[PDB]
Formats: structure tokens, C-alpha cells, sequence
């Protein structure tokens, strides 16, 4: 059986860890809901 | 039992001891997760059962004890938060700039952030803190990291 526990509040923060890239990708969303690369 | 605003952890007792299979969203007395998470499985949550209201297993979403209440939107240009929830740590903000994935039917937002799979239904965030969508489908590219798109459901 599965259950839920609180993890805490949806707000910004301002001086977070930024990372991370932003990649722009021919993809595809096939019936299942599953992406994959086209290329 | 918890219909209290904020982000969650979605466990189970079926594995060994007790394992983080998602993260989910609960606003409005609504709970929002990734259908791969819960497969529209019934929730526990103290005292208290949830059941599953409305899902879409090509979306990949569900909600639970009402409809789909997130629609706020990414604006193109922004930066956006992942308010990340990795199993076993504490809930975590990581900014980053949104990429994007481009469909025969649409563009989308994606994330390019590596976390692990039972990370999936951590929200991402506006600069208001509205969520703008849930972080889990995507796709592992050429070195085994990791670009989810960026989730969003309609609202009725
Ligand atoms: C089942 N099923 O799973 C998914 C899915 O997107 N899983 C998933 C989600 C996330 Cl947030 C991360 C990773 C992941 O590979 N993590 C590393 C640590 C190995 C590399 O960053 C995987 C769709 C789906 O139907």
C-alpha cells in the first residue's frame, strides 16, 4: 500500500544552487507517455 | 488525514523497508503527482485514504480527490526552481534555465537536472512560487544524464 508524508512548502528562494543546462531536443511522445530522442 | 498545501513523498511498504517511488503536489485538497508513480493506485495518508479523481497515462498525471488544480504556466524566458524531494534527503530548491523539447505537435519546457527516479512529482516553480509543472518523464541522453519535460495538466 502506498502513503504520503509531508517534504515541506512550495516557495522561491532567492540565493538557491543554480545549475544545470538548457538543451533544446527533437523528441518523441509515443501512447505509452514515453519520451524518446528523434534525430 | 494531510490536506495541508505543499510538496509530499510517495512511499510504499511492498519492497524492502520503506522506499520513495515519487513526490506529488497537494494544493487546493488536491493531490498531484506522475501516473508512473502511482500506476492510479489509492493513497494512505494517516487515517485518512485518497483515491484517484482523474489521470492520463500519455500526459502522465493523475490527481487525486478532485481535479487537476495546477495551471500556471513557464513564460519562455524565465529561470525556474526544481524544488526537488530525493528519496531519503531533504526537500531542495536548484535553480536552472529551461530547455526545450520540440514535437510534432508542440514545444515544451525541460529541465536538465540528474536526480534519481524516485524523485518523479517534484514540482517546478514560477518566480511567484506557483508551479508551473511536475519534474519525472523525459529521457536519458548520450552520457546517462537526465532532461525531464516540464509537466503540466489542464485545469477544468
Ligand atoms: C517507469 N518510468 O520512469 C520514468 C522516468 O522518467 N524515470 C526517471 C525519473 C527521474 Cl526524475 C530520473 C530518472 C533517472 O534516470 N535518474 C538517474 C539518476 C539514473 C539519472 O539522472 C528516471 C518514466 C517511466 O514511465
Amino acid at each position: 500500500d502506498m502513503y504520503i508524508e509531508r517534504a515541506g512548502d512550495i516557495t522561491w528562494e532567492k540565493d538557491a544552487e543554480v545549475t544545470g543546462n538548457s538543451p533544446r531536443l527533437d523528441v518523441a511522445l509515443d501512447e505509452s507517455g514515453d519520451f524518446s530522442l528523434v534525430e | 488525514g494531510e490536506t495541508t498545501d505543499g510538496v509530499y513523498r510517495v512511499m510504499t511498504r511492498r519492497l524492502l523497508g520503506s522506499t520513495q517511488v515519487g513526490v506529488g503536489v497537494m494544493q487546493e485538497g488536491v493531490f498531484h503527482t506522475m501516473w508512473h508513480v502511482t500506476k492510479g493506485a489509492a493513497l494512505r495518508s494517516g487515517e485518512g485514504r485518497l483515491d484517484p479523481y482523474w489521470g492520463d497515462v500519455k500526459q502522465d498525471l493523475v490527481s487525486y480527490c478532485g481535479p487537476w488544480k495546477l495551471d500556471a504556466a513557464w513564460d519562455g524566458l524565465s529561470e525556474v526552481q526544481l524544488l526537488a524531494v530525493p528519496p531519503g534527503e531533504r526537500a531542495k530548491n536548484i535553480q536552472t534555465l529551461p530547455g526545450i523539447f520540440k514535437t510534432k505537435d508542440g514545444d515544451i519546457g525541460a529541465v536538465a537536472l540528474d536526480y534519481p527516479a524516485g524523485t518523479s512529482g517534484s514540482p517546478i516553480l514560477d518566480k511567484c512560487g506557483r508551479v508551473i509543472g511536475l519534474y519525472g518523464n523525459g529521457v536519458v541522453i548520450k552520457n546517462g544524464s537526465y532532461v525531464s519535460a516540464i509537466t503540466q495538466g489542464k485545469r477544468e
